């Protein structure tokens, strides 16, 4: 035979991406995967003879794996695999190589060993017929789940003796910096790093690295390194200033100041300013903290906090995490809800629907809404500041209808039919460390797709400070109207002073007595009348209306608050309770 | 054999047990100042009283499926020359974190896969060679021999193991697959491991509690001799490591 | 080891934290079955608080000291020390006749059972099951009925001082306590069934509002906690733990301060050696 | 799995409270009814249960469409809750005898214990009786 199909795929996605500890690193790993995928892509595409089906690899990011129709004698098959797997791991070597020799630093000795011994490789081919679609790919699919359970890898040699990195816990701590502990000393080697050869530098002495690569103690393994330092990695696409996380909460501030400054923005824009050195101030605390340029760049902090006081503009240290996966895709892209002998068509007018939503995504997402660390195909992943994040999931939902599922509605064997996709957003504090947000936002998106075999649904959930969080499950759609919405409508009116919140700590107090140990108070009646009383009593006249139209208000507020209908749709009494409560939470840590 | 009980989601490593029975025997005598017979051969996690045994990863989803071999057809990069596939083609999600019939698993050693339910808290040990107090909360009691009563056969991994090549036993020889494990020869044929762990002392690379090994009978063995060769035996590398009770297998 | 029973004098509040739900600053639970409990980084840090602060003379093996020196504190216990988590053993709640009551459920006096055995202690006689009450008790209106707050239970009095409510009431007057108090005790110990204890446990807590609600345990609260063992006194050696424990119990003061707001007198308790 | 004690007598209480609130708004004079549910525990906790009761008793009207028959209404109410609310404390008396004659031949502890639990049962039926008449 001459003609075959491809699957490309790098096997570490989740752990590795997840192994950070500033936005930074999350955003260069993503970089990482995405670079390897598009070298091997445009390696086959620019040598030989083949056409790519899934991603449009002229796309910014590419997701991890990608298929193609290659078509080669079956005895030369084997080579070009080799050939992939050997170009590239010579990428990666290659910007290990060059992020070393970017900061002008002599090379410290492992680095060899911890690099290229954290990626693998993988394809399966499969016999191509041209007769039955359906048959080749679910066979090709199949193989290519199946084959990746043969693990294989290679122990680590002996010489590993080390104190772990404070980012992984798997690997000898091959960089550092000397704290204020000591003034100076060469024990650190021989005591605190428990190692031969791992270069550091002294906390006064820095002249070869500047602060963003290091701070206090912080051990890096070979790849922490590579994951760091590759704004010098030279690779043009790579964007040189990233927000943090700290920075992304501040995104509504420096908006508002702007309109009101406008020699302000200068320095705003320079980044020469300590993004979380402002919320330090904020709690009466001094700058000896955080050691910094000083060449009045503590004045221009200053400056900043003063001015920001002045003029009456509030702030919260909450931020936002939001990711959403497209719902049951192996059974869309498999052709079991696609028309009998139109499954080749509708396999390139989903990707470049999926290419056009990911431009558009793209696009929309931008400061001061939040950004986008990666958004590809189905996939998506971007902080959102907490002034907006309902909006964009609206934003974001609607446009994926109108880009991608109703243009194909022609394709769909039943018109009943839609293609949609479940998020999840996590809430968290700015010092809570970024991996345990990263896990529990994950965990919260796996779970909100298990609400029914139709998924369609999204959570919501706060990371407490001592480490547990309060979720909320719902569809998308209550009867013709957005969740979301509502969740707006009522956060509004709590802001403008026009509804006080009493009528959700009263809630709770008297529902929480009838809940039995899981929580189903069976009694509509009740409940539909608390509701209705306590909702009635909460809310608020102001200054300008009279004692007539207030009666008016008052009645046409609660029917499109639709409390009854999200009570009837909660799938339980203490979902609609965390709900309001995560509504309450929301509107306090904006302006009102 | 006096095998422990001690009491309070991951039953720790081996690594961790030696170093616990070991500190509380100088504790008792401190004059010995400045163990060498200690050897284990077993770690178990029971929160029931029947002891509770990992769900295999060959085995794949309320209720579990078993796998079949299949030499494939396709051409990939894979070192095994055969994968796992299923008899039937379905849904097939593989089970994280399950655990194997806590007592019927036997029946899925010993081939009995009718149906293997399994949920989607105290340790014990298994000692030998040296006596401490007969009392985290921890007893000591006695027993004789009782242990998991058992051409090609599988290999359970009850215990994390450590090899030297990494994933292949260092008699198997990846030229071909090919080598001697304690003796008892054999030949790799496929295999099923989890998500590696890492576990001063030098940090390796350990294959999960649930991996699967096959094999073909290298050679002709008695059946007592292969019988007995490898079931509830420690199978590692480094002879130090086997004592300190890394590789428990079954057959 | 030693147990040492802590036991409220005012209302005691560690602090949780913070929460997105009804009251703004909990206290601390069990993290699986919301039964409260102390922060052993907070009793430790309090009763090293009271060892720095206190000043006196003991006598230890053979010399004598004033355990204010800072060396002694330093190394006995902490800069580290040859020396848990504190555990709810009894709760107060409101009752028609007798003012309060005490109520524990088995499973508590189970895991008390199972935590004192490792001092040697043995009670010997068997924890009295669920539903019953002391022979003497003052709890009782038409015989067979308490009402605890606004409900009812039915229970049933032991008809001899040898069963096992009376003999765990007699144990624990005479060990808990060094008037009004022991002779009370040894009558008003109810034991409810346990999923109901949870209930009280959970919804009957003090909560202040000064707009923000606080929360705070009530006082006569009794919590049980463990202290084992294992230069100044270093003496010949230490032989088994007889030094740092003979220290520890000899130091420990009669008034501790735990948890925060101690300013406005929050948070006093009284520690006793079993 | 079953119920705690703790909620079984809530449930009771809302569903009997509600049904009361129902009952009194069929009525022709709801208003009234609902005016004077809302002055019971005041009265309760300024005299005794004792007094307030008899006082209620006092002006009941036989008719159902005079402006006292909101006190008939709630004195027969409150009869139908002490029946089997206390679990067997006044049950034995109310079956051959006007609540109110029972009321006044109790010690202590279990005035006590009524009056409880007529101020538990009206926090509920006040507040549905608020809400389902305007
Ligand atoms: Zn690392």
């Amino acid at each position: 035979e001459n003609k075959f199909l491809f699957l490309f795929t790098i096997t570490p996605v989740q752990s590795f991406i997840n192994q950070a500890r500033k936005a930074q690193d999350l955003y260069a790993g993503s970089f990482m995967l995405s670079h390897f995928s598009k070298a091997a892509a445009n390696k086959l595409k620019m040598e030989f003879d083949c056409e790519i089906i899934f991603p449009d690899i002229a796309n910014n990011s590419i997701p991890n794996r990608f298929a193609a129709v290659v078509n080669v004698n079956e005895n030369e098959a084997q080579a070009v695999g080799d050939s992939l797997q050997k170009a590239v791991e010579a990428e990666i070597k290659r910007i290990g190589d060059s992020v070393i020799n970017g900061l002008k630093i002599n090379k410290p000795n492992g680095f060899d060993e911890q690099l290229s011994s954290y990626f693998t490789v993988s394809y399966l081919f499969v016999p191509y017929n041209e007769d039955d679609y359906k048959q080749c790919y679910s066979e090709l699919e199949s193989l290519m789940g199946a084959i990746k359970s043969v693990r294989a890898f290679s122990q680590y040699p002996d010489s590993e003796r080390g104190r772990k990195c404070s980012i992984c816990g798997e690997r000898n701590v091959k960089f550092y910096r000397m704290a204020e502990n000591e003034k100076d000393i060469e024990r650190i080697k021989k005591l605190k790093l428990f190692s031969n050869d791992v270069y550091a530098v002294k906390n006064s002495d820095y002249r070869e690295l500047g602060p963003r690569y290091l701070q206090a103690g912080e051990g890096l393994c070979g790849v922490c390194f590579t994951k760091r330092g590759l704004d010098r990695a030279g690779i043009p696409e790579y964007k040189a200033k990233f927000p943090s996380t700290s920075k992304i909460a501040l995104f509504d501030a420096f908006k508002q100041l702007r309109e009101k400054r406008g020699d302000l923005g200068t320095i705003i824009d320079s980044d020469n300013y300590e993004p979380q050195g402002i919320f330090a101030l904020k709690n009466n605390k001094n700058l000896d903290d955080f050691p910094e340029l000083s060449e009045m760049e503590k004045k221009n902090t200053r400056e900043l906090y003063e001015a920001m006081e002045d003029y009456k503009i509030s702030y919260s240290p909450y931020y936002a995490v939001m990711l959403f996966d497209g719902d049951s895709m192996g059974e869309w892209l498999s052709g079991n809800k696609i028309k009998d002998e139109k499954l080749k068509e509708f396999h390139k007018e989903l990707t470049k629907k999926l290419g056009e939503f990911a431009n558009a995504v793209r696009d929309t997402i931008k400061e001061p809404l939040g950004v986008t660390v990666y958004a590809g195909g189905e996939d998506f992943l971007g902080f959102f500041n907490i002034k907006y994040l309902l909006e964009g999931m609206k934003h974001l939902r609607n446009k994926f209808n109108e880009l991608v599922n109703l243009p194909l509605k022609d394709f769909y064997a039943d018109n009943t039919y839609n293609m949609t996709f479940s998020a999840g957003a996590v809430i968290a504090h700015i010092k809570t460390p970024l991996s345990e947000v990263l896990n529990w936002a994950r965990k919260v998106e796996q779970e909100a797709k298990d609400i029914d075999d139709t998924k369609d649904a999204f959570a919501i959930a706060v990371l407490k400070h001592s480490g547990e969080i309060e979720k909320t499950v719902f569809k998308w759609r209550v009867n013709d109207t957005y969740t979301t919405d509502l969740m707006s409508k009522i956060v509004t009116e709590i802001n403008n002073d026009r509804l006080s919140n009493t009528f959700i700590k009263k809630l709770n107090q008297e529902l929480i007595k009838l809940l039995d140990k899981d929580g189903n108070y069976r009694d509509d009646n009740i409940i539909k009348a608390e509701i209705k009383r306590l909702l009635m009593r909460s809310f608020m006249k102001t200054k300008d209306e009279d004692e007539d139209a207030f009666k008016k208000r008052k009645a046409e507020t609660a029917k499109e608050l639709q409390l009854h209908n999200l009570l009837i749709h909660s799938n339980g009494v203490r979902n609609f309770l965390n709900f309001l409560n995560i509504t309450d939470f929301i509107a306090r840590q904006a302006k009102g | 054999m006096k095998r422990i009980t001690i009491n309070a989601i991951s039953l720790p490593y081996p690594s961790m047990i030696y170093g616990v029975l070991r500190s509380l025997y100088f504790s008792h005598n401190i004059s010995m100042l400045k163990t060498r017979n200690l050897k284990i051969k077993g770690i178990y996690l029971k929160r029931a009283s029947d002891l509770l045994f990992p769900v295999p990863m060959d085995c794949v989803v309320e209720k579990l499926i078993p796998l079949m071999p299949v030499k494939a057809q396709c051409i990939s990069n894979c070192k095994t020359s055969a994968v796992l596939r299923p008899e039937k083609g379905e849904q097939i999600e593989s089970a994280e974190d399950g655990w194997i019939d806590k007592a019927a698993m036997e029946e899925y050693l010993n081939g009995i896969y009718e149906n293997m339910s399994y949920s989607k808290t105290t340790i014990v040990v298994d000692i030998d060679g040296l006596e401490i107090p007969d009392a985290a909360s921890f007893k000591a009691i006695d027993i004789d021999e009782t242990s998991i009563l058992q051409e090609k056969i599988k290999l359970y991994i009850a215990t994390p193991a450590i090899f030297k090549k990494g994933w292949l036993p260092q008699t198997i020889d990846d030229r071909d697959l090919e080598g001697e494990i304690n003796g008892i020869g054999l030949k790799l044929i496929t295999a099923a491991i989890g998500r590696p762990l890492y576990v001063p002392k030098p940090m390796k690379r350990a294959v999960p509690a649930g991996s699967v090994y096959y094999f073909e009978i290298h050679g002709q063995y008695s059946n007592e001799q292969i019988i007995n060769a490898l079931h509830d035996k420690a199978i590692s590398d480094r002879e130090q490591d086997r004592q300190q009770g890394f590789g428990i297998a079954y057959v | 080891a030693r147990p040492f029973f802590i036991i409220c004098e005012t209302p005691l509040h560690c602090g949780s934290g913070n929460d997105i739900g009804n009251v703004d600053l909990p206290i601390q639970r069990e993290r699986h079955t919301d039964f409260p409990k102390i922060e052993a980084s907070s009793l430790k840090g309090g009763i090293r608080e009271a060892f720095e602060e206190a000043d006196k003379d003991i006598k230890v093996g053979s010399l004598t000291i004033n355990i204010s020196d800072k060396s002694t504190i330093s190394l006995a216990f902490g800069p580290a020390g040859a020396l848990t988590d504190a555990r709810i053993l009894l709760f107060p709640v409101k009752s028609m006749k007798g003012v309060f009551a005490w109520v524990t459920c088995p499973q508590v006096l189970e895991r008390f059972k199972s935590d004192l055995n490792l001092c040697g202690v043995n009670l010997g006689f068997e924890m009295p099951q669920a539903n019953t009450a002391p022979k003497d008790c003052s709890l009782f209106i038409n015989g067979n009925k308490i009402v605890l707050e606004e409900y009812t239970f039915e229970i049933a009095r032991d008809r001899d001082e040898s069963g096992n409510c009376t003999s765990l009431a007699n144990w624990l007057s005479e060990n808990l306590f060094l008037q009004f108090w022991k002779e009370k005790i040894k009558k008003d110990i109810v034991v409810i069934s346990d999923d109901e204890f949870r209930d009280f446990v959970t919804l009957s807590t003090e909560v202040i509002t000064r707009l923000f609600t606080e929360e705070y345990l009530p006082t006569d609260t009794v919590l049980y906690s463990l202290a084992l063992t294992t230069g100044i006194f270093k003496q010949d050696s230490a032989n088994e733990e007889d030094m740092v424990m003979e220290f520890f119990t000899t130091g420990l003061p009669e008034i501790i301060q735990l948890g925060g707001n101690a300013t406005i007198g929050k948070g006093i308790a009284r520690v006793k050696i079993l | 799995n079953n119920l705690t004690i703790q909620k079984s007598i809530e449930r009771q209480r809302a569903a009997f409270a509600y049904k009361c609130a129902e009952a009194g708004k069929s009525i022709t004079k709801s208003k009234e009814y609902k005016a004077y549910v809302k002055n019971i525990p005041m009265l309760i906790k300024t005299n005794g249960i004792g007094a307030t009761f008899a006082f209620v008793k006092a002006k009941s009207e036989a008719d159902v469409d005079k402006s006292g028959y909101a006190y008939k209404l709630i004195y027969e109410q409150t009869t139908e809750w002490l029946k089997q609310e206390p679990k067997g404390l006044i049950y034995e008396k109310l079956n051959n005898t006007d609540m109110v004659k029972a009321l006044v031949e109790l010690d202590s502890d279990k005035y006590r214990a009524v009056t409880n639990e007529v101020l538990a049962l009206f926090v509920w039926l006040k507040r549905f009786a608020e809400g389902l008449i305007e």
